[PDB]
């Protein structure tokens, strides 16, 4: 087969582009962490609703705010049995999300989506107690650096 | 000459294959212009243009490095009579004795080939396959260069019995006659075994001794002369010397074969 | 040991030399004396080295890219070129130019016929080659012929060593541009040796060295010698050198 | 009949001396007739030798025989067999023929 | 002086020691910990190093001796035993 004009033009135009991503890895991982009993859609609804409150109270991109929050809160390394060990992206995200979920559960709304969204809004404005947990973990790592 | 080649059009430049053929035509005609090279050693010739046994001099054997023996620290004292002396920490082989033994072994090979016997060229060092194969092909013989299976002679039924055999005329022409299973399963034993590295082929030498197969070998300073029927004192670790001696023996075998064919064609 | 190649009809060439170009004494100078001289010098230069095992053409192809053995290259080049020259003037192995060569000259030289091309080559040799040199008619990879001249001992095969420009005197700005593009072509190659591919081959070779003509034609009148060489070539060899 | 392409049943195909001669001619080129007719064998030593092993004791039969044509050729052969003494004698005869 | 061993059943190293290269992530972590030890945690000075770690461990947290073989292969040649 000899490709015609339109086919070759399409091939060139497309090969000049990268492939779109199937899913946002971080958001999918957070959703799966919210998931229980295989109810993916419930977790997606909860996460999207919380992010929607985050936007409505901050008026900035809430996906970016969530990643700023997870990146800043999550500890880079953690002491384990006592030696420090580094943490990759997923472990850091899991620890940060657990810290987020505790403070969210401490709130008053009967709906978990509202609690989570308001907690993420507070975090995006630099107001959270999980910073203290991160500081304590980092301090312990500094104290036990000698045993690397 | 060069089928399935599509020439190019005159308007367009040469193709890669057209350039290759053009340069080949240049090479076969004009690349060799300006001088003729003389008195220069070319390794391949040692395999393809070996000298006759009577034309060998001590100078030619020394040029091939046949005289260079093993280190004086690895001396096998049973090889005392073949040694001319020691020089630069190694023993020097007496090349007149080498010439005599080599002429005798070449006569043995020529006689065996002229009688229609089976000649086996065994050499298992790294780069010896080419010379072994060429010697076997020009002597209508056989060769081994990968590995000598122990029991190849004393246990021939369990090793070499499965491979096919062939009836041939006085002129080495296939007859294509059907062989009976008993004939196919008999031992076919070499009439002459020549070993290039007898130190690493003790199994073959012992099997030849047990099976009464006369054997030739290159006996270095550290090798046992009495383990072989027709020793050849010389260097066995240099490929040039080994190929020189092997080419001499192979040319003797080829001369014997040619004499046999000439007599059968008269 | 590089040895002077044996030539067909050597006894006749000793008796008279190449007819209508050289006398016997001149042919002795150009070939029997100069080729022996060059071969002996090459043997002295390359003995005890790898290059004793290679022919002069393979020597010069090997040695073209290394500055410090240019002398060897020079000898090799001459030892090749001289023989090429001799072969196009040998009496025989009258021979006629082939149809293919005439077609290529007609196509290569913008429709010009062979004889005016001969006169143009005479002009080129008179003009650019001041003193010792070589003249060639060469074909490139495009199946196009053209006229090349080398000063002293130069080779047609490798264009870095063509030695077609005499820098002892001035150079035209176009020649400088040609030199600069040539050096860029050399430098572009990724090979450590710096080698480049050149498929040029000599169809015709003429010896402008003083050994060829000085005894038979004097200090001047070299163009007379070139004309005599070109008129009475051995066309069998020239036709064979071309590929079809 | 349904015979395979080659049968090998000498009685149904549709002793020590003979087998020794055949195998020796097959393996070394010795003449069978000379072995069967001219050579004579007498067993010299016949014994049972045992080997201990973790599972149990293993018994084998050792035979040493001498063969000769009574005209200047003599050979000694030793044979081992875990199964039977007759096979040991067969192997000893084989070896003795090989050691003539 | 030269010492010559007897004809030995074997030539083998009991415990060949291999040069495993310390993981880049571990040393970067150590450097970060020393940075926060001296300048202080979340100090402006060495914060750049943190970025490197954030990349270096992003995909994964952490990101052979043939002496016995060659010795066994070559022993018969180099042992220098007497002939036989
Ligand atoms: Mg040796």
């Amino acid at each position: 087969i000899k490709p015609t004009a339109e086919q070759l033009a399409q091939w060139e135009a497309l090969k000049s582009v990268p492939i779109p991503p199937r899913k946002n890895a971080t958001l999918d991982h957070i959703t799966n962490m919210i998931m229980r009993h295989g109810k993916k859609e419930k977790a997606q609804t909860i996460l999207s609703r919380a992010l929607y409150l985050v936007y409505c109270q901050t008026r900035q991109d809430p996906i970016q705010a969530l990643e700023k929050s997870l990146d800043e809160l999550a500890p880079l390394m953690m002491t384990k049995t006592v030696i420090p060990v580094p943490l990759n992206k997923r472990q850091r995200n899991r620890i940060a999300w657990n810290w987020i979920v505790q403070s969210a559960n401490q709130r008053v709304s009967s709906d978990f989506a509202v609690r989570l969204g308001e907690e993420l809004t507070a975090i995006a404005k630099g107001t959270s107690s999980a910073f203290e947990k991160r500081d304590q973990i980092h301090k312990t790592a500094i104290a036990h650096r000698a045993y690397i | 000459p060069y089928p399935n080649l599509i020439p190019s059009a005159n308007d367009k430049p040469y193709s890669s294959q057209e350039l290759f053929l053009r340069q080949l035509n240049h090479s076969m005609r004009t690349a060799k212009l300006g001088a003729t090279i003389s008195k220069v050693y070319y390794p391949h010739k040692d395999i393809f243009y070996p000298p006759l046994p009577e034309n060998i001099t001590v100078e030619s054997l020394m040029s091939a490095g046949v005289h260079l023996g093993q280190s004086t620290s690895l001396w096998r004292s049973s090889t005392q009579s073949y040694i001319y002396g020691e020089y630069k920490g190694i023993h020097i082989i007496d090349l007149n004795q080498t010439l005599s033994y080599l002429k005798r072994a070449a006569k043995v090979v020529e006689g065996v080939s002229e009688s229609g016997g089976i000649i086996l060229f065994l050499g298992t060092r790294q780069g010896q396959k080419r010379g072994l194969e060429e010697a076997a092909k020009k002597t209508h013989g056989y060769y081994v260069s990968t590995r000598w299976i122990p029991g190849t002679l004393t246990n021939s039924t369990e090793i070499s019995g499965i491979w096919e055999k062939q009836e041939i005329d006085s002129n080495d022409n296939p007859t294509e006659r059907a062989l009976s299973p008993n004939e196919t399963s008999k031992q076919v034993k070499p009439d002459l075994l020549v070993v290039l590295n007898p130190t690493e082929n003790r199994n073959a030498l012992l099997e030849a001794i047990k099976s009464r197969v006369p054997t030739i070998a290159i006996i270095d300073t550290d090798s046992e002369p009495s383990l072989v029927t027709y020793p050849i004192p010389g260097n066995d670790d240099s490929l040039r010397s080994v190929n020189f001696l092997l080419g001499v023996l192979a040319r003797a075998g080829q001369r014997g074969l040619q004499n046999r064919l000439a007599r059968n064609n008269e | 040991i590089h040895v002077v190649p044996k030539l067909p009809n050597s006894k006749a060439l000793l008796q008279n030399g190449v007819p209508n170009i050289l006398s016997s004494s001149g042919f002795k100078t150009v070939w029997f004396d100069y080729q022996r001289y060059l071969c002996d010098k090459l043997t002295l230069a390359t003995a005890g080295q790898s290059l004793e095992s290679y022919y002069p053409f393979h020597i010069l192809l090997k040695t073209a890219g290394n500055p410090l053995q240019s002398n060897i290259f020079n000898l090799a080049s001459s030892i090749h070129n001289n023989h090429l020259f001799v072969e196009n003037i040998l009496p025989s192995a009258k021979t006629e130019p082939s149809r293919l060569f005439l077609s290529k000259i007609k196509d290569s030289f913008n429709g010009s016929d062979w004889e005016v091309v001969k006169e143009e080559m005479i002009y080129r040799a008179e003009n650019e080659v001041l003193g010792q040199g070589w003249l060639f008619l060469v074909e490139n990879n495009e199946k196009k012929l053209f006229i090349l001249t080398s000063n002293n001992n130069g080779t047609p095969y490798y264009f870095p060593r063509n030695q077609s420009f005499d820098l002892n005197s001035a150079i035209s700005i176009d020649e400088f541009a040609t030199l600069k593009q040539m050096k860029e072509l050399i430098g572009k190659s990724t090979k450590l040796n710096g080698k480049v591919q050149d498929w040029t081959m000599p169809i015709i070779c003429v010896n402008l060295w003083d050994h060829a003509y000085l005894h038979d034609y004097g200090v001047g009148n070299r163009s007379k010698y070139v004309k005599n060489v070109l008129d009475n070539l051995n066309w069998s060899v020239v036709n064979n050198r071309i590929f079809s | 009949n349904i015979l395979p392409p080659g049968v090998s049943l000498p009685n149904d195909g549709g002793s020590k001396s003979a087998d020794v001669a055949a195998g020796l001619h097959k393996q070394t080129g010795v003449d069978p007739d000379y072995i069967t007719r001219k050579l004579t064998m007498k067993p010299l030593v016949m014994k049972r030798v045992s080997n201990q092993t973790g599972k149990g004791k293993i018994a084998s039969f050792y035979a040493l025989v001498v063969v000769g044509d009574k005209n200047g050729m003599v050979g000694l052969g030793e044979g081992k067999s875990r199964e039977e003494m007759s096979k040991a004698i067969f192997k000893a005869h084989w070896d003795a023929v090989r050691n003539l | 002086p030269v010492y010559r061993l007897p004809p030995l059943p074997r030539l083998k190293v009991k415990k060949p020691i291999i040069r495993q290269e310390a993981n880049k992530c571990l040393v970067l972590m150590s450097n970060l910990l020393q940075c926060w030890s001296s300048y202080g945690h979340m100090s402006p000075k060495c914060a750049g190093l943190v970025t490197e770690l954030k990349s270096c461990t992003s995909e994964s947290a952490l990101g052979k001796s043939n002496i016995n073989y060659h010795a066994a292969r070559l022993y018969d040649r180099i042992n220098g035993k007497p002939h036989d």
